[PDB]
């Protein structure tokens, strides 16, 4: 009941494709349409879902294709770069970076005022 | 070839200066790899230089065309190439990014 | 002398030093008794925790428990007992090997300097297995240090070979003014007035030296900075000081830029190849990148794929007949199932184990995995005769597409991932690779291989269906039309079947499930009629009736 | 698409050699000697013109 | 059948080779806990 | 907010070092 | 599951289709001299 319908749409296509390759006419009249077919292969021998495109038409859809492999990993990577975990981790990596800077601040600015202190004194 | 002659190419042949060091000219180039006219002396030649250029390395591989143009042509013919041997539609924009060198 | 540093930066230094040391092997020349640059490199020891040698060269005199030490081949004990006020340092006590310095005396120091010179020079001029490049190579750290520090960066420098020295700054002490001075030298001794004046000051006064020999000193610096091309730098601001540690180990080597991008392959860093190694002014000889591009093909490194097309192979031009007769040969990888394989398709067609695997064998191979009718262009007449007149004509019109059978193939599946991204006819690539990969699962599970092997395997065709899904939900959402056209056109190189037959032969319902596949099956299922609400009752009615037809909505041309 | 016409020099390029040529797609590599007064141009540029 | 007698040396290799996998087992599951997302947001709010 | 707090808090790290530059030229006037 | 496959098939290598091969081996001796035995 999960894969039924992805089931029923892949026999839709076998189904279709066979009913495509049939002749026109029923089994108890394909004798008729046998005939047909033979007097057609004889007039021109011894006298579906398959498109044939064309070089530009081909040009255009490698574009278009790699167009769309383009676009599918930008937006693969925008999803992975506004997922939670990801953003969760570069917050974090910068607020380590926190840390690290505004100690460094901190003791700049007590020497700073230290010397601040000293040039007072000078003055 | 209609881009060969329409544009102009221009080439250093002169005196050589010595200015500073005696090996580049006025021009710059080597004193011997030679072939405005004011220290110059230039002579207005037929282009030679256009096509196209292949990219390759720093990543993906672009065409990009180029047409070595004379400093003192036309604008007229520039444009007309631009749009014909281009195929190059007219923008809605010209954003110019002038900038320091 | 104890110092303090950064925690960060200790922590950077440690994981630096740690990794370079694991990527290489290294022997580990720190100072040995606990006290400044040791108890950072103790500290560093402790974060890795898990060979390495660490050699320590210290003076047997100022080290503590002498007569502890004392006993031929015994295991004696030597506890951490470091007295707070004794003048003897005890020992770092995670340093895997030890020598005692002994000059007679104890308490004093420069007993272990020149031994350990003669030594780091008596390594140097070894012969290395490898040979990449003079022999075995010394990188020199430093972190603060006196003058002592200068002297010898000044011995490293003009020796012979000439060492390089990676020094690390936001340490204050040497190390700091070699830096600040390496930021402004430019041509060594092209420094400015006010910044000489101001390293000066610096040293007569930041760091407490006299000012009689500042001077002194200072010509001392210039002299070594007459070779600032083996002095590298390390700012901190991830970066560890292992990209120092090595770009020191290739920039001081003497050695090719072939045998460089070999050693870079075998450390699996690509950083520092980016970095160094494919740098402007670098000479690569004929079909060297092609060869660099082979061996980093056959030992699985992606990435190293991706930065020498980067730098240009020209893809086309690598991959020949007997390139890829090569690749499918290779066993300097990942384990693969293509000798069971080969080896089924041979006996069903119809073996020694210095078989050489054929094209054509792997063509075979093709058609057993992909099943139904598909024939692969390998086993056509035309490369038959290709193959029996030479085992551009040798060359391949798309590569991406033979590499990408050569990965699904060989279970690279990143390496798989990556030439489905580059090329073209992608969703065909991804439909093929999903059969294939479902194929060899059956054939592995069939035979009861390792049931990781099948797993994988599944589970790597599952990705190439999700790829190919989400490239036909991504060219649906684009253009529909042009959907239609990706979805049924002939594939000449594969086999002359369309997308649609490719995704039913590897059985993929998520692919034939999607709205474009279904309006493709609708508008061939009504065919020129445009039968729209109630259809079936009205094909009865026109079966049944034929002057029904005649009422019946029709399409145009 | 996006046009990207610069207005570079051509005395001041490098490899002046590699862009002579009548309607031939030349070679132009990422060669920038950091020493050299020429400077290479930008490698994904659209269009080009050399004054 | 299924109980092979190892040898001294090759008992040895084992039981460092054990000792390798406790190591990198506490270790993953150090990183493990160090890159969870409660950890996380509780290192930063600290 | 995070990544203008790394950026501006980059820029006060820089405007400190060119005012403990300065600080340091006026006690040297001084 | 490996070490129990691997004394489960004991000296015999018998991959694809075993049980069928090891029946046809026990009514047929000569069968068994068509099977894949492993090395030493």
């Amino acid at each position: 009941k999960s894969i039924s319908n992805q089931v029923w749409k892949f026999q839709r296509y076998q189904l279709i494709m066979t009913f495509h390759e049939r002749p026109v006419l029923p089994p108890p009249l394909i004798i008729f349409s046998h005939m047909t077919m033979i007097f057609q292969h004889l007039c021109c021998r011894w006298r579906g879902l398959k498109l044939f495109i064309t070089d530009d038409e081909l040009k255009k859809v490698h574009d278009f294709e790699e167009q769309c492999i383009e676009e599918y990993f930008r937006e693969k990577d925008d999803r992975f770069n506004s997922s939670n975990d990801e953003r969760i981790r570069v917050t974090s990596e910068r607020v380590e970076n926190m840390s690290m800077r505004l100690e460094e601040v901190n003791e700049r600015e007590h020497s700073m005022k230290a010397s601040l202190q000293t040039v007072d004194i000078r003055l | 070839s209609w881009i060969e002659r329409a544009f102009y190419k221009r080439e250093c042949v002169h005196i050589i200066p010595s200015t500073k060091d005696p090996h580049r000219c006025c021009c710059g180039r080597l004193i011997g790899q030679h072939v405005w006219s004011i220290s110059k002396h230039t002579q207005l030649s037929p282009t030679d230089a256009f096509g196209t250029i292949e990219f390759q390395g720093g990543g993906h591989s672009n065409k990009a065309m180029y047409v070595r143009v004379s400093f003192d042509t036309k604008p007229d013919l520039l444009l007309h190439l631009m749009t014909k041997e281009w195929q190059l539609e007219l923008p809605k924009l010209l954003i110019s990014v002038h900038g320091g060198l | 002398q104890n110092f303090e540093l950064q925690p960060k930066l200790k922590q950077v230094f440690g994981k630096g030093l740690i990794k370079a040391a694991m990527t290489t092997g290294a022997w580990i020349f720190t100072g040995g008794v606990n006290t400044g640059v040791i108890r950072h490199v103790g500290d560093a020891l402790k974060d890795h925790a898990s060979k390495i040698c660490t050699i320590g060269i210290a003076p047997w005199g100022i080290v503590e428990n002498q007569e502890d030490l004392i006993g031929r081949d015994v295991v004696r004990p030597y506890q951490t007992m470091s007295n707070p006020m004794s003048k003897l340092t005890v020992l770092n006590s995670m340093h895997s090997h030890f020598i005692l310095a002994d000059n007679g005396t104890t308490g004093k120091y420069g007993a272990e300097v020149k031994l350990r010179r003669q030594l780091e020079k008596h390594i140097s001029l070894q012969k290395i297995n490898t040979r990449i490049g003079q022999g075995v190579p010394v990188v020199a750290l430093i972190v603060e240090g006196g003058p002592n520090v200068i002297s010898i960066v000044l011995e490293y420098l003009r020796d012979t070979p000439p060492v390089p020295v990676v020094v690390c700054d936001g340490s204050g002490r040497a190390s700091d003014i070699l830096a600040f001075g390496h930021k402004y030298s430019e041509e060594g001794g092209l420094i400015n007035e006010s910044l000489r004046d101001q390293l000066l000051v610096t040293i007569q006064k930041t760091f407490t030296y006299t000012r009689t020999q500042a001077q002194h000193l200072f010509i001392i610096l210039m002299e070594c900075m007459k070779k600032k091309e083996l002095i590298t730098v390390f700012r901190m601001g991830h970066q560890d000081i292992d990209l120092a540690i090595l770009t020191a180990l290739l920039k001081g080597a003497n050695a090719s830029a072939p045998d460089q991008l070999s050693l870079a392959l075998a450390w699996n860093r690509v950083d520092i190849a980016r970095s160094q190694i494919f740098i402007y002014g670098q000479q690569w000889p004929v079909g060297s990148l092609e060869q660099a591009m082979l061996d980093a093909l056959v030992l699985d490194r992606v990435d190293f794929v991706k930065l020498l097309i980067e730098n240009g192979v020209s893809m086309h031009r690598f991959l020949t007949i007997s390139r890829l007769e090569e690749l499918y040969n290779t066993r300097h990888g990942p384990s693969n199932t293509l000798y069971h394989l080969v080896r089924d398709v041979k006996k069903r067609e119809y073996l020694p184990p210095d078989y050489r695997i054929s094209l054509i064998d792997i063509g075979l191979v093709i058609e057993y995995l992909m099943g139904g009718a598909y024939r692969c262009n390998y086993t056509r007449k035309r490369f038959r005769t290709l193959y029996h007149n030479l085992f551009e004509i040798n060359h391949f019109p798309f590569p991406f597409h033979e590499l990408m059978v050569w990965a699904v193939l060989m279970k690279r599946q990143k390496m798989a991932l990556f030439f489905w991204q580059h090329g073209e006819e992608a969703m065909a690539k991804a439909l093929v690779a999903c059969k294939l990969c479902k194929a060899m699962a059956h054939e592995a599970s069939e035979n009861d291989m390792v049931d990781d092997i099948s797993q994988e395997l599944n589970h790597n065709s599952r990705d190439f269906g999700q790829l190919a899904v989400e490239l036909l939900d991504q060219s649906y959402k684009q253009d529909e039309q042009l959907a239609m056209k990706l979805l049924t056109y002939e594939l000449k190189n594969w086999s002359n079947a369309t997308c649609l037959q490719l995704a039913v032969a590897a059985k993929h319902r998520d692919f034939i499930a999607h709205t474009c596949s279904q309006m493709l099956l609708t508008d061939m299922w009504m065919g020129r009629l445009r039968m729209r609400k109630n259809s079936g009752l009205k094909v009865i009615l026109g079966i049944l009736l034929p002057p029904s037809i005649l009422s019946l909505e029709f399409k145009n041309k």
